[PDB]
């Protein structure tokens, strides 16, 4: 759209609504240029005296987003407020969004 | 009230109750009131149902708060429960001020 116009806002909260809670977290990230824009065949032989440490694979120039830890969605006070009052929970939805990019 | 609670202009009415008297064997007139009564007592059930309104807490505190917890060490008995003889035990006075608020 435009240079001098923000792509999104900072939403970061929690909203308990009965049998559902919606959490929201925003964060700032930085992405390096890995492998100078190349693919490299990474490989290792047996290290530590264990051939189970010997692998063969590929490192790419990409980076990824990982939201697989609880403390990325819950504050310590909203966690506590959950484990003291409920008998269980399970995730229902997800909705990621990337914005306000800046290449330097 | 100095003892805590809610001060009310018109508090819950007082509910009184008594056993209507039943005279003993009277056998003659006397303008004097009868004083011989049959001894009686009454038993029954009472159900009281109150409704309360609550004020939800909406704090943006980050770290965890303090809660009232069942923190005993080397329990020889369970609190808030009857002991061997059947007598109800209560070793703590639970108050109400646990959550916090920025003044």
């Amino acid at each position: 759209d435009g240079v001098g116009n923000a792509s999104g806002d900072w939403h970061c909260d929690s909203t308990w609504m009965g049998d559902r809670v919606v959490t929201k977290s925003t964060r700032t990230w930085v992405l390096p240029s890995y492998n100078n824009h190349q693919y490299r065949e990474i490989k290792s032989g047996s290290v530590d005296g264990s051939n189970a440490n010997a692998y063969f694979g590929y490192s790419t120039p990409w980076g990824y987003f990982d939201f697989n830890r609880f403390h990325s969605h819950w504050s310590p006070r909203d966690w506590q407020r959950l484990i003291n009052n409920y008998w269980g929970f399970r995730p229902r939805s997800l909705r990621v969004k990337i914005f306000n990019i800046q290449v330097k | 009230p100095a003892m805590g609670g809610f001060g009310l202009k018109h508090p819950p009415p007082m509910m009184l109750i008594k056993n209507t008297p039943v005279p003993g064997n009277i056998t003659s007139f006397s303008d004097v009131p009868v004083s011989s009564f049959i001894t009686q007592y009454s038993t029954g059930q009472v159900t009281v149902e109150m409704e309360w309104e609550l004020k939800k807490e909406n704090s943006k505190r980050w770290n965890p708060e303090i809660q009232y917890t069942n923190n005993y060490n080397d329990p020889q008995f369970v609190d808030f429960a009857p002991d061997g003889s059947g007598e109800y035990r209560t070793t703590r006075a639970i108050g109400t001020r646990y959550l916090t608020r920025p003044l």
